[PDB]
């Protein structure tokens, strides 16, 4: 149904008629969105933690990035250094392209499987 | 230190897990848990 | 700035900004009281939890 | 008392909407100087 | 850089490594197996074997119903079983 | 609810008097 | 005798749009429960 | 400019205007207390402390006044049901008024410290920058907190000079304000011993006086002053929130489980009293006694006080509520008016059956009657076509003992059924639903609302502790990391100890 | 020149060796009959 | 009984053949 | 009077302090041996 | 150069696995939560506390194993091994639920350890501590769901059990008893989790499809040097693409990555608040205006009333086996059922 | 529908008050 | 009154969309 409670009706009756909780593809969907939220908070918090000082304590740090600037506004070497030690050095990404492909791929595959 | 090539430890390691895991799916159909 | 009567009376109480005891001073002794407080909070909690039961202490409304 | 139920919101908005309008205008005046 | 330790690529390909672990890995696997097949895991952890969930003529679960006399309730169900 | 409304409006007028007297635009000669 | 710690405050247009939208959606969400 | 979420940071190096902000906050809180007390007096019905106590009426602050000895109105009633009493000045009205007056005075003091912010007291004599010696302040404030705490325990709670505190019997029938002697033994830690509250404040109070003197006199060591950044006031904010959320959780805890400071006559029963049939047991024990002295059933149930039976009702269970079911409990089941009597259910064979009670988890619950043994003997069936246990089939009757209905017996199954539907709730009462247009749905009590709010605020304040804690310890990189930060400090193996450059190679 | 007893050694053997023990335990369970 | 002994017998033969094949390479950890 | 759970309480108290004692003795020992070198 | 400064030096050595002062709390507690769970899902039953098999040993598979909660009669006991329930008897400790509190509480302190580790490592490397701050949301979930929620109810029995299907049972419990899908605090939680996954996918994909050509190969991962100064993708082209596709776009890379921390973190915090309410059965179960009309008007049906009939089914059909200490006995004839089914 | 009369004033102010707050801040930002 | 409130709030959001898209701060490259 096209409605908030109608969506819940749909979910409850689906569970009765199919044990979707017990179906591995829905378990992959949960991993997909839990994990996608996880890696979202991780990536946000890690780039945010390694923003280069470009501002004072009275201005939003967001003013340290200028739209179209060529340079990066965070030290990924610092973010890898922080996060490599939080777990170990190879559990952490050193290559932005690999890192962002990981972010795209993980939830997308999860949601494919649950769909 | 390096005498046994990596790809051979991988293959072997991989097959041992394939055995343990396959054993577990076997057990799903036999013994305790099989519903029989 | 502006001096006042109450200002002058209270002046010495707000005048030792930054003064520190050298080194570690009373830290070892601080650590001891913390240790005891822990033990004692642990006791209060376990009495309330009925993990520690003591003679004469009946953790019920029927106190 | 059996008062009109919408008297309250009538009153709240009658105060709030014009007052807010003046406050907007005053605050943006003060930060020109 | 290297924090110092010997790389894993180099240990797991080293013969010395497989000499040592040819023996240790199967000994633990075998010890784990023995843990269950001797029946010892049941007695350490208090887990029913298939014959000891219910008495022969009972259908009621041996549920613990009292906080402080609880270990004595369980002991009691286990004897009402011999 | 009507009582609270009347006293609320009255109290805002008193507050306003306080601000209008003590936090007025000071009059300055030329 | 002016106070040296005064600072101006800002809220740019995009922040207004974000904030206005937060509040409107919170209202759409919670109003059904306020009416009950 | 400053972002909106930072506007108050202009106070950090401005001790005078910080005091001013703090006074205005105190002005507001005291003002709320007075406002709330007045609204509650405008709406409190004092005419029935048995079936319409304050906790049925959505009274929140009224029980905190009652708790420490304010019990009477200038209009001559008291919450203990006494009439024609003279509270003197410290009635509910006088307490409300003192807080309004206090609010107004703090408002004026706030204006003074805001305007005359540049007092010499706040400048470091050496350097002339704004400075606050927070270790000394802590010592002073601690000393003061210790005196107040000692004095509250030694004079107010003992009744040496003050009224004592609310104390009651174990079933909340006979509460009142009494002086309380300290319990110095181990039962002082029994949360249900009011004496322990007195002893707590005497001893803790002395401990505070001593600890405050130590902190006035002895400077903090260098190690600690550096580690905890004691020259930075956000350190105090960070630890202060921590203590606040610790305290918030404790008072949520003790309000939900019960204690000598959260008595059932001011805040309602706990959910655990329903869980364990606490009041049902005590009611039955009294009936068993009466029947020992050979009274009739009617006589022995007639002797149960209504107040006690009212506690044995799930509509007073605070875990029966809803987040958006608003207002007083009387807005739900109604204004209680009378005990109908204890209902005894019997099948055609003469055997007495017991309605199975609703557990707090269940918005709805079937009607199931069992015998003394717990064998199902009657129910109200859903599908009728194959029912065996219907009331009609089993000839179920109901007879009332005590209460409005004492001595009456109903046999027509429709009527028996409705009393059986009320009996899943415990004892049955007559409700006025017309006066407040009550909608029939259970609300929680102030015990529930208090606990919900304090548990929630305690959790949020954990976040502020983490937030201000991290700003204290990372102030140097708050605006960003060093734009020329060596890559050797973050690549592995350059430095033997992490972050320390003196361990190179 | 490397050491062979390291914090990392302890780390991996603190997981590694019970895992094997447990695996062989679970292997055996596939042959329990009721 | 005997069972506590068989479930731990193969594990000691593990700690022996890993101490006797790393007995030298373990001792240079000396200074 | 010493009750069974006070005896239990003391046991856990003493177990905890022993565990904590060992850990930090090992760790002070290891750290005195394998010292970090600065120039 | 006390013994303290020397111990500090060794804990803060750069090694494969950083220890730190936080390690003294983290590694023992994490390891024991973990080991307690593996141990218990492998060897321990739930028979005496729930009437349930729960380990491999008993024939359960990965999905159905759990470390189940203690019996309802234990209340909120810490259930210490030397406490008054087990009295130091380990086998009876396992049978009574002791591994659940053992995992719950060591894991709780393990999480503290981990958050402290993020502060510790952040401070040594010289980075702002926003990652520690993000981790406050997982902690708030853990505390509200595994601790506060059972503390408000009769016992730990009703907390979540540590298992895949045990958790599903908890989900459904929350539907039929708490009507938790109807709770605006959970709804915010969903929005922040689904929103977070949306941001993850959309950002990752946007960067992967606005990359500059910084190399000549088809595999684009090699044309990125972790020390290069320059952006590796085009904020400007991404911006224009989303402006023209969806109407608005990010233009500020710092705001973008702060928004990415904010959304799921805020989502989980809101859901935690709702569960605190459910500790008290302070639910959003009903809409009163709908119930009043529904009672009076037998023709008024909505998806809300339909979902409440489903909850009434969940409660009565699952309660006797789910909550066995209650000795619920429900004859066939009182069980709610539609026609035929 | 027998909704709660104060729902309307609660929804009205919930929207009005914080919205006005933002508008005041935004407008006084542009005028400088 | 409740239908009007729901629809009023929804209506305002759609207005917000229009201004947010066509009267946005224009992103510029310096
Ligand atoms: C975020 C930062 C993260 C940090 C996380 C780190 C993890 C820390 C570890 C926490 C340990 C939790 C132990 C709580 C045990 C508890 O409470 O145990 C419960 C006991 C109370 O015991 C319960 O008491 C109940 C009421 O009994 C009373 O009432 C009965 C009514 O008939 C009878 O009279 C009976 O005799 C009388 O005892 C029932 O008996 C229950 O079965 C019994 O379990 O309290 C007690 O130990 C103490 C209660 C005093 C307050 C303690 C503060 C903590 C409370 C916070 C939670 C508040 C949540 C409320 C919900 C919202
Ligand atoms: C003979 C002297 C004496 C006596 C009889 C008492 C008597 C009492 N003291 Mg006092 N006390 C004294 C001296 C004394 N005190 C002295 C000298 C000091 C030092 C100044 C204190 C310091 C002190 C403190 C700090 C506390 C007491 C408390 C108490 C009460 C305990 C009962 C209770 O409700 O506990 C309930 C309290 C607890 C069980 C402690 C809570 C423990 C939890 C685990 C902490 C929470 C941790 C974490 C943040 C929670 C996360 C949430 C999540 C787990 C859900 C009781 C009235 C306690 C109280 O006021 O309770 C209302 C309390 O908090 N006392
Ligand atoms: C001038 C003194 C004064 C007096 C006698 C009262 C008296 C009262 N107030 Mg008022 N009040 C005052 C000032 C005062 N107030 C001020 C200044 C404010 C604004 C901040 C308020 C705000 C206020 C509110 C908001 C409310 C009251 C209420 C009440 C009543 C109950 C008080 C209560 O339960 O406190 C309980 C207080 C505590 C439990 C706090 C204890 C301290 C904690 C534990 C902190 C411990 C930290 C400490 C530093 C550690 C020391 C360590 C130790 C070892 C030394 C009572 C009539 C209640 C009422 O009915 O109002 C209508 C109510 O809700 N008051
Ligand atoms: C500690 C706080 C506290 C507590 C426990 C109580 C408790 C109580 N009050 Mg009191 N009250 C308080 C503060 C408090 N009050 C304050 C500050 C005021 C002034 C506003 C009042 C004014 C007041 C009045 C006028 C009345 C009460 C009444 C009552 C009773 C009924 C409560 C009810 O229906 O709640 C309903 C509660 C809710 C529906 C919860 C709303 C919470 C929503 C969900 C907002 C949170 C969402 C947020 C926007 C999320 C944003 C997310 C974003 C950050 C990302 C109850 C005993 C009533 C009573 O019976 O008194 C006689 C009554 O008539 N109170
Ligand atoms: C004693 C409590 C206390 C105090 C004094 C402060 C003080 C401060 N905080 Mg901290 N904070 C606290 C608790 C506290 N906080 C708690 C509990 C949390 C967790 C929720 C936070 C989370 C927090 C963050 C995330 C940030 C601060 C920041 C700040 C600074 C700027 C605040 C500002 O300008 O707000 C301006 C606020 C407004 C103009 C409007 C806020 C509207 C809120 C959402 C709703 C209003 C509630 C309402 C009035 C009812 C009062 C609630 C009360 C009953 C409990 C200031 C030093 C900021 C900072 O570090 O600056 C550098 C910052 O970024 N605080
Ligand atoms: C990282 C450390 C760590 C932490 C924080 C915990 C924490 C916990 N464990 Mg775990 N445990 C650990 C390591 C740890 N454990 C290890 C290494 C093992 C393997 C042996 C275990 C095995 C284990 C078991 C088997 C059990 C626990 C249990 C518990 C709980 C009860 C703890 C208790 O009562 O201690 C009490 C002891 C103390 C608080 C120590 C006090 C230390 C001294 C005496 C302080 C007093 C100071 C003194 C008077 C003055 C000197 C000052 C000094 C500074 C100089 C708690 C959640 C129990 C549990 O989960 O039950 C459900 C349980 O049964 N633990
Ligand atoms: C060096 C690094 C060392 C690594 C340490 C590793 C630490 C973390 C390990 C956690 C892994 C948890 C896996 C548990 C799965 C398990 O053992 O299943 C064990 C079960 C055993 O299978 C069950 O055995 C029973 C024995 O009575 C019955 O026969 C049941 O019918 C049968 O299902 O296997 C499975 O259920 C099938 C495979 C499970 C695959 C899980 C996917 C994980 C995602
Ligand atoms: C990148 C994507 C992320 C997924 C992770 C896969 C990374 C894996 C990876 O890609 O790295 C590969 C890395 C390379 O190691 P070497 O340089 O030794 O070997 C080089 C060889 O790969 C050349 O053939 O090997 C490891 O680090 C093995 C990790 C096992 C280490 C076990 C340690 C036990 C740790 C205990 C818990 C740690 C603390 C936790 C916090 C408390
Ligand atoms: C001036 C003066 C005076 C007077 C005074 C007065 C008149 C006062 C009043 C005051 C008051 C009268 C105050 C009040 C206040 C209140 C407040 C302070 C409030 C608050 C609130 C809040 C904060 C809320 C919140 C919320 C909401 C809204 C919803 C739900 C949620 C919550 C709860 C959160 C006098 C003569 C004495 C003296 C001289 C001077
Ligand atoms: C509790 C306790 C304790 C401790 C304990 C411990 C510490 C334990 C440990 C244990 C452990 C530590 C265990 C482990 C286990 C493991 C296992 C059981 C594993 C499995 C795995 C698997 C099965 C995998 C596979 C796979 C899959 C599944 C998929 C993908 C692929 C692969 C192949 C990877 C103590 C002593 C204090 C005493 C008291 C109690
Ligand atoms: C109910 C009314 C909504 C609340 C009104 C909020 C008013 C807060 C506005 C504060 C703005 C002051 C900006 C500074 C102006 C002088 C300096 C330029
Ligand atoms: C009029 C009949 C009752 C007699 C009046 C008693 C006199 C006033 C008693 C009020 C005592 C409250 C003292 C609280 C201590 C706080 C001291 C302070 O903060 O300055
Ligand atoms: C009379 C009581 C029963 C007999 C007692 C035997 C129980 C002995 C088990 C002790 C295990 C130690 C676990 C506690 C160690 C960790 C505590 C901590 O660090 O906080
Ligand atoms: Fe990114």
């Amino acid at each position: 149904p096209l409605g908030i409670s109608g969506t819940f009706n749909f979910m409850i009756v689906f569970q009765a008629e199919h044990n979707i909780l017990m179906h591995p593809f829905h378990q992959l969907g949960v991993a997909g969105v839990f994990g996608g939220a996880l890696f979202c908070a991780m990536h946000g918090s890690l780039v945010t933690s390694s923003l280069i000082r470009e501002t004072t304590e009275t201005e939003s740090a967001n003013y340290g990035y200028k739209f179209g600037q060529e340079e990066e506004t965070y030290n990924i070497v610092a973010a890898h250094g922080y996060f490599g030690r939080l777990i170990f050095q190879y559990a952490s990404f050193n290559n932005s392209r690999s890192l962002h492909f990981f972010l795209a791929a993980w939830p997308v595959v999860g949601v494919w499987f649950t769909a | 230190g390096g005498r046994i090539p990596l790809w051979i430890v991988a293959t072997v390691a991989g097959m041992g897990v394939i055995v343990i895991v396959g054993l577990f799916f076997y057990g799903a159909y036999a013994g305790l848990g099989s519903s029989l | 700035a502006r001096r006042t009567w109450l200002g002058d009376i209270l002046r010495p109480l707000n005048s030792e900004y930054g003064k520190v005891a050298p080194g570690w001073g009373t830290t070892p002794l601080m650590a001891v009281f913390m240790g005891l407080f822990l033990v004692f909070l642990l006791i209060i909690l376990e009495i309330y939890n009925s993990t520690l039961i003591l003679d004469g202490v009946n953790v019920s409304w029927k106190a | 008392m059996e008062v009109n139920q919408l008297g309250l919101i009538a009153t709240a908005l009658f105060v709030l909407v014009p007052s807010v309008f003046l406050i907007i205008l005053y605050v943006q005046t003060e930060s020109q100087q | 850089g290297t924090t110092g330790e010997r790389p894993f690529s180099d240990i797991i390909t080293s013969v010395r490594y497989w000499v040592i672990h040819s023996i240790t890995i199967p000994a633990l696997f075998i010890a784990g197996w023995l843990f269950v097949s001797t029946g010892l895991a049941y007695d350490v952890f208090g887990t029913p074997r298939p014959d000891s969930y219910y008495a022969q003529e009972q259908r009621s679960i041996p549920l613990v119903t009292d906080r402080f006399e609880a270990k004595q309730q369980v002991e009691t169900f286990l004897e009402q079983l011999k | 609810m009507e009582t609270i409304t009347y006293v609320f409006i009255f109290a805002c007028i008193i507050a306003l008097f306080f601000f209008a007297i003590f936090f007025r635009e000071p009059p300055r000669i030329t | 005798e002016p106070n040296p710690n005064r600072q101006p405050v800002e809220l740019n247009r995009t922040s207004l749009y974000l904030g206005l939208l937060l509040i409107l959606v919170l209202a759409l969400l919670f109003s059904s429960y306020f009416f009950n | 400019g400053l972002p909106w979420y930072r506007v108050h940071t202009v106070l950090i190096n401005d001790p005078g205007r910080l005091i001013a902000a703090h006074l205005m906050h105190t002005a507001l809180v005291a003002g709320w207390a007075g406002s709330m007390a007045l609204y509650e007096l405008a709406t409190f019905d004092p005419s029935d402390p048995v079936l319409n106590p304050m906790w049925r009426q959505g009274m929140f602050v009224l029980p905190f006044m009652a708790r420490l000895g304010v019990t009477g109105s200038w209009s001559g009633w008291s919450i203990t049901g006494e009439t024609g009493i003279d509270p003197g000045f410290w009635s509910f009205e006088g307490v409300a008024l003192a807080h309004i007056v206090l609010s107004g005075l703090l408002f004026l003091a706030a204006c003074w410290h805001w305007v005359y912010w540049d007092l010499e007291l706040f400048r470091d004599p050496r350097t002339g920058e704004p400075a606050l010696d927070l270790p000394k302040m802590f010592g002073i404030h601690l000393f003061l907190a210790g005196l107040l705490c000692f004095g509250f325990g030694a004079f107010h709670l003992t009744g040496l000079f003050g009224p004592g505190m609310w104390v009651s019997d174990p079933y909340g029938l006979t509460g009142s304000v009494q002086p309380v002697a300290p319990e110095w033994g181990p039962d002082g830690f029994n949360p249900y011993n009011p004496g322990g509250v007195v002893a707590h404040h005497i001893a803790a109070g002395i401990v505070g006086i001593i600890a405050g003197l130590f902190h006035i006199l002895v400077r903090p060591p260098q190690r600690l002053y550096k580690a905890l950044r004691m020259g930075n006031i956000e350190t105090v904010l960070s630890s202060s929130i921590a203590a606040v959320f610790f305290a918030a959780f404790v008072v949520a805890g003790t309000m939900w489980y019960g204690s000598a400071t959260t008595p059932i006559e001011l805040f309602g029963p706990t959910r655990y009293q329903w869980d364990s049939s606490y009041f049902q047991q005590e009611i039955n024990r009294r009936v068993q006694a009466s029947l020992a002295s050979g009274a009739t059933l009617e006589e022995a149930w007639s002797a149960i006080p209504e107040k006690l039976a009212f506690y044995d009702y799930i509509g007073n269970n605070p875990a029966k509520g809803g987040l958006f079911r608003t207002g007083p409990m009387n807005k739900g089941d109604g204004i209680a008016q009378a005990w109908k009597g204890h209902a005894v259910f019997r099948n055609k064979e003469g055997e007495e059956l017991f309605v199975r009670r609703m557990p707090a988890f269940f918005e709805s619950f079937p009607v199931i009657l069992t015998d003394k043994n717990g064998v199902v003997k009657a129910d109200i069936p859903f599908r009728r076509a194959e029912s065996k246990y219907s009331f009609e089939q089993q000839g179920v009757t109901v007879s009332f003992y005590g209460g409005e209905l004492n001595g009456q017996t109903f046999t027509d199954p429709p009527t028996v059924k409705s009393y059986a539907r009320k009996a899943i709730f415990g004892e049955i009462f007559e409700f006025d639903t017309e006066t407040l247009n009550s909608d029939g749905i259970f609300r929680t009590s102030p015990r529930g609302w208090f606990t919900f709010a304090h548990a929630v605020f305690a959790l949020l304040f954990f976040f502020g502790h983490i937030w201000h804690g991290a700003r204290t310890l990372f102030r140097d990189v708050f605006s960003g990391i060093d734009p020329e930060l060596s890559p050797e400090q973050v690549e592995w193996g350059f430095y033997q100890k992490v972050g320390d450059v003196t361990t190179r190679r | 020149s490397y050491p062979i007893f390291t914090v990392r050694w302890v780390a991996v053997h603190t997981l590694a060796v019970p895992t094997i023990f447990f695996l062989g335990a679970i292997a055996a369970m596939q042959f329990i009959q009721r | 009984d005997w069972r506590v002994l068989v479930v731990l017998l193969p594990v000691l033969l593990a700690a022996g053949w890993a101490v006797r094949n790393i007995l030298p390479y373990a001792v240079k950890q000396v200074q | 009077t010493i009750t069974p759970s006070l005896k239990g309480f003391f046991i856990g108290l003493l177990s905890g302090a022993v565990v904590l004692g060992l850990t930090f003795a090992v760790l002070i020992a290891i750290s005195q041996i394998d010292k970090v070198q600065r120039s | 150069r006390g013994w303290f400064d020397i111990l500090d030096d060794w804990l803060k050595r750069d090694r494969f696995v950083f220890v730190g002062w936080s390690g003294i709390l983290l590694f023992p507690c994490a390891y024991l939560a973990l080991g307690g769970w593996l141990t218990g899902t492998t060897f321990v039953t739930s028979w005496y506390t729930h009437g349930l098999a729960s380990s491999y040993l008993e024939g359960c598979n990965f999905l159905t194993v759990a470390v189940s909660t203690p019996a309802n009669s234990m209340g909120h006991s810490l259930l210490l091994l030397w406490g008054p329930e087990a009295q130091g008897d380990f086998t009876r400790w396992c049978q009574l639920g002791g591994l659940w509190t053992f995992i719950a509480l060591h894991g709780a302190f393990g999480l503290i350890g981990f958050m402290l580790r993020q502060f510790e490592i952040a401070r040594l490397v010289g980075v702002r501590p926003y990652n520690a701050i993000a981790f406050s949301a997982p902690i708030a979930v853990f505390v509200s769901v595994f601790l506060i929620y059972p503390l408000g109810q009769s016992s730990w029995f009703f907390a979540p059990s540590f298992g895949v299907a045990a958790i599903f049972r908890f989900l459904l419990f929350f539907q039929g008893f708490h009507n938790w899908t109807l709770n605006p605090f959970h709804m915010m939680g969903v929005a922040g989790v689904l929103g977070g996954a949306l941001l993850c996918a959309i950002h990752g994909a946007t960067v992967e499809n606005t990359l500059f050509q910084d190399g000549e190969g088809a595999s684009t991962f090699r044309a990125f040097n972790p020390t290069q100064a320059e952006e590796t993708y085009s904020m400007v082209t991404a911006n224009r693409f989303w402006s023209q596709i969806f109407g608005i776009a990010f233009s500020n890379k710092r705001w973008l990555h702060f928004f990415m921390l904010f959304v799921p973190v805020t989502g989980l915090w809101m859901s935690a608040i709702g569960v605190v309410g459910l500790a008290l059965n302070l639910r959003s179960y009903d809409f009163i205006s709908q119930e009043i009309r529904a009672a009076e008007d037998p023709e008024f049906e909505t998806f809300y009333t339909k979902n409440l009939l489903l909850n009434e089914g969940i409660r009565a059909w699952m309660a006797p086996q789910d909550q066995p200490h209650e000795n619920f006995v429900f004859p066939e004839e009182v069980l709610p059922r539609g026609n035929a089914l």
